[PDB]
C-alpha cells in the first residue's frame, strides 16, 4: 500500500 | 466527459497558470556544498517538499482528475523526476551557467563534479537551460510542457488512454494557440511546436540517467531517502 | 550545403533512396534455443545493422556536413533508438508480435527480464498501428532521431549546433508538408505531429532501458566489438 | 575507434 495513493486522496 | 476537453485555450492556460506549484527554499546556510552527504542531502530535502505539491499539482491538470486513481499513480511514478528536472531547467534559465535548485541554492558544474557521475547530468541540465533561454520560452509554454510530460512519459506502459490522448491533443491546441497569440507565422508555429517536444525527449533522457544515479547512492546509503522518495524510485526498477 | 535547399518531396525521396535492408537473422525452427541462443541472434542481427545503419547515416541529409567527431557522438548516442523504431515499424502489422526478422517473429511469451521491454515495444508498435504511421513519416523520424539525441550532449562547436538545428526544422517542415497532402486540416497537422513526436521520447525511454539491460549482459558473459564500442559511450 | 573508422571510408 503505496504513501502515493493516500496522498492522492487529500 | 470530461471538463478538461471542454474548456477554451485561454481557459486551459488560466488552470495550468494558477496550479503552478510555489518554488521552494532550502535550508538557510552560506556553506555551499561540496561533500556528497552535503549536496545530495539539500537535495533530497527539496525533492521530498516538492513531490508533495507536485502531487496536489497534477490533481489540478485538467483531465488528470477523470483518471483512476491507479493511473494518476502510475503517470506520477513515472513522470516525477521528468516533472522535478523541467522545473529545475525552467527556474535556471536566466542564470546561465547556474542550476538554481532554490533561489538561495545556486550550484555550478563544479559543484556537480563533487559527486560521482553527477556532472554529467549537470552539463545536460544546462544545456537544457541554455536551449531554453535561446528559445525564450514562455511561462505559459512551460506549463503546457510540464503538463505534456505528466500525461504522456507514463501512457504506453499501460479508454482512459484515448482520453489522456485527448487531452494530449488539446494540450497541442493550447500550445499551438499561445504562439499564434504571440504573433508567429504558421511555419514558425509548427517549427516552434516540434522544437519544444524534442526537448521532451532530453528531459526524458536525464530523468533515466538520474534515476539510475539515485538507485546507486539508495544502494550506497548515502544520504537518507525517505519513504515516498524511496516508494517512487522502487516503482522505476 | 545540399540538405538546407532541398524540398519537400526530395527530402523523402531521398530518406526513402536511403533505407537500409531488411536483414535476415540465423534462426532455426527446429534447432532448441536458451537465453542465451536467442540473445545470441538477436545481438548477432542488431551487429550486423549497425553496418548498414552507419551508411544509411551518411545519407540523411545534413549528416555528412558535420564534423567526423560529431557524426560518431549522434550515432553514439541514437543507435539503439534507431533499431527499436525501425523493429517497431518492421513489427506493425504483426500485432501482437515483433518481427526482428522476416524468419525471426516474437511474441511477449519469449525470459531474462525483457519482457518489460518487450510490451514497451508492442506498446508502441500498437500506437503506430492505430496511427496508421505511413512510411515517408517513419524515415523521417529516424532521422530526427540520429540528429537531435546526443545534440545537447555536446567552444567553436555551437555552430555544428545550429546546423543541425537547421535541418531539424527542415525535416518538420517535411512532415507537415506529407500531413498537408494527405488532407488533414490545420488542426490536426499539429496535432499529429505532436503525437508522432511524442512518442520519440518513449523511444528514448526503451533505449535508456534498453542499454542498461545490455550493461548487464556484458558483465554476464556474446558481444561484437563495435557493440561493446557503443554501449561503452553510453558510460 | 570502429565506428569512426566505418564512418571515413570511402
Ligand atoms: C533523490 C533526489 C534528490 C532526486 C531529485 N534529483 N536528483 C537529481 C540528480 C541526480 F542525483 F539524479 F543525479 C541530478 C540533478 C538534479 C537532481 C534532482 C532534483 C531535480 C530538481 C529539483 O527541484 C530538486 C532535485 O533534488
Ligand atoms: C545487444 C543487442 C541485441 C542490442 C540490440 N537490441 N537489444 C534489445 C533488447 C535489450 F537487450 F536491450 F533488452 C530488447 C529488445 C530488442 C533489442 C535489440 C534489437 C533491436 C532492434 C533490432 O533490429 C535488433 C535488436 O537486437
Amino acid at each position: 500500500h503505496k504513501i502515493l495513493h493516500r496522498l492522492l486522496q487529500d | 466527459n470530461s471538463l478538461a476537453l471542454s474548456l477554451t485555450a485561454d481557459q486551459m492556460v488560466s488552470a495550468l497558470l494558477d496550479a503552478e506549484p510555489p518554488i521552494l527554499y532550502s535550508e538557510y546556510d552560506p556553506t555551499r556544498p561540496f561533500s556528497e552527504a552535503s549536496m545530495m542531502g539539500l537535495l533530497t530535502n527539496l525533492a521530498d517538499r516538492e513531490l508533495v505539491h507536485m502531487i496536489n499539482w497534477a490533481k489540478r491538470v485538467p483531465g488528470f482528475v477523470d483518471l483512476t486513481l491507479h493511473d494518476q499513480v502510475h503517470l506520477l511514478e513515472c513522470a516525477w523526476l521528468e516533472i522535478l528536472m523541467i522545473g529545475l531547467v525552467w527556474r535556471s534559465m536566466e542564470h546561465p551557467g547556474k542550476l538554481l535548485f532554490a533561489p538561495n541554492l545556486l550550484l555550478d558544474r563544479n559543484q556537480g563534479k563533487c559527486v560521482e557521475g553527477m556532472v554529467e547530468i549537470f552539463d545536460m541540465l544546462l544545456a537544457t537551460s541554455s536551449r531554453f533561454r535561446m528559445m525564450n520560452l514562455q511561462g505559459e509554454e512551460f506549463v503546457c510542457l510540464k503538463s505534456i510530460i505528466l500525461l504522456n512519459s507514463g501512457v504506453y506502459t499501460f479508454e482512459e488512454k484515448d482520453h489522456i490522448h485527448r487531452v494530449l491533443d488539446k494540450i497541442t491546441d493550447t500550445l499551438i494557440h499561445l504562439m499564434a497569440k504571440a504573433g508567429l507565422t504558421l511555419q514558425q508555429q509548427h517549427q516552434r511546436l516540434a522544437q519544444l517536444l524534442l526537448i521532451l525527449s532530453h528531459i526524458r533522457h536525464m530523468s533515466n540517467k538520474g534515476m539510475e544515479h539515485l538507485y546507486s547512492m539508495k544502494c550506497k546509503n548515502v544520504v537518507p531517502l525517505s519513504d515516498l522518495l524511496l516508494e517512487m524510485l522502487d516503482a522505476h526498477r
